[PDB]
């Protein structure tokens, strides 16, 4: 495990734990899903927790979250296209800096413009300054 | 449903943290 991986895992956890109490509840999961245009039922959310709820306490702590993500990584093409469409708001096939800014603003991450442009440069493979579907695939896998 | 999970647990965090750790 590298120093790099830990910061990434931390930021991903903090995305969900919007109140910062160090646990992820069904309500936080639902709120994050709805901010991305999804609509999960209470049963689906509980099943999502209980698929990783090692201690049976009804919330997700840090290592259970790691288990959830590692399981999900091992898991699909319909889903990847769905997320792409989550970001390609106007459907032109290229994720722009403006679209990523909009998504970040929806998630609650207060990121500067220069930082979003940095994210685009980091994910951009062909160097056109946008993220196409294939670059998105590369990012996921 | 699982798509949003895959997105918010695989690619996006790497970028956000790789840009945030530079400060
Ligand atoms: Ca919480
Ligand atoms: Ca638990
Ligand atoms: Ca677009
Ligand atoms: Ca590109």
């Amino acid at each position: 495990l590298t120093e790099e991986q830990i910061a990434e895992f931390k930021e991903a956890f903090s995305l969900f734990d919007k109140d910062g109490d160090g646990t992820i509840t069904t309500k936080e999961l639902g709120t994050v899903m709805r901010s991305l245009g999804q609509n999960p039922t209470e049963a689906e959310l509980q099943d999502m927790i209980n698929e990783v709820d090692a201690d049976g306490n009804g919330t997700i702590d840090f290592p259970e979250f790691l288990t959830m993500m590692a399981r999900k990584m091992k898991d699909s093409e319909e889903e990847i296209r769905e997320a792409f469409r989550v970001f390609d708001k106007d459907g032109n096939g290229y994720i722009s800096a403006a679209e990523l800014r909009h998504v970040m603003t929806n998630l609650g991450e207060k990121l500067t413009d220069e930082e979003v442009d940095e994210m685009i440069r980091e994910a951009d493979i062909d160097g056109d300054g946008q993220v196409n579907y294939e670059e998105f695939v590369q990012m996921m896998t | 449903i699982g798509a949003v999970l895959k997105v918010l647990t695989t690619g996006l965090p790497a970028l956000i943290s790789w840009i945030k750790r530079k400060r």
